[PDB]
């Protein structure tokens, strides 16, 4: 999962 | 928006779309490219080819169960086009890049034709 | 294989699926979670949903164009979930994240599940 | 487009  | 992003969700659906095509799982059309058939996802055809947009966004076409292509397509040239729009991966060898690249044109899948033109260039 | 790779394919074709879904072009079944509707596409549900896998590969369920969900499913957590499966986004709030871990639970999205722990985990 |  990242911050986009 | 202050959303996440799980970065292979893109990859895994694609993936499980491939798999379900391979078992023949809710597979909506089947497309004729001569002598050969090739059953598939409108969805999926939609969401990688300008022509299959076009033709399933038809108001008549859309409820078509086979879907006959040009007699000038060749079918290998198809069935590579047919697994890049299900993984990713082309295919592209010096044997099979003209017909690639014809079927490509046709269908309207640009970013194919683009790197079939490149690699012809490099080869002249 | 001596395949080449196009990078954003999957996500191109997610975002059209995603397009597809906002027109309702080809959208086959309506899943009902209490008093709210959401039409989507089967294949794109069992490409992200054990739950749907399940249900949409059943000999009986996999010709229903009605899914009715039960009834201790949030609406909320069910759309924000939809969405993420359609577009790789996931909105996680502290006032939706019971709701989406428990929907993410019912469904079987792991990895979904996974972040929903840590978030909570994090916050304790 | 890459080598996979
Ligand atoms: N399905 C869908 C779809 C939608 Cl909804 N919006 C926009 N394009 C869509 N698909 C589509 C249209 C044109 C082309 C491609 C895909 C690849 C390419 O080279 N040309
Ligand atoms: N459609 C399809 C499909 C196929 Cl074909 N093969 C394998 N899994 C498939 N889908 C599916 C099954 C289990 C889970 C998910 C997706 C996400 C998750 O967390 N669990
Ligand atoms: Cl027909
Ligand atoms: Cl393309
Ligand atoms: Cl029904
Ligand atoms: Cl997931």
């Amino acid at each position: 999962w990242v911050i986009p | 928006d202050s959303c996440i992003q799980f970065t292979r969700h893109a990859s895994d659906v694609l993936l499980n779309l491939n798999r379900l095509r391979s078992r023949d799982i809710l597979t909506d059309v089947v497309i004729v490219v001569s002598r050969e058939q090739f059953r598939a996802h409108k969805t999926v055809l939609m969401a990688c080819s300008g022509l299959f947009y076009s033709i399933f966004t038809d108001q008549l076409k859309c409820n078509l169960s086979v879907i006959n292509l040009d007699p000038e397509i060749n079918p290998e040239g198809f069935c590579i086009l047919l697994d890049f729009m299900y993984t990713s991966r082309l295919n592209l060898r010096e044997g099979n890049i003209m017909a690639v690249m014809a079927t490509a044109m046709y269908l309207q899948m640009e970013h194919v034709v683009d790197t079939c033109r490149k690699f012809i260039k490099a080869s002249e």
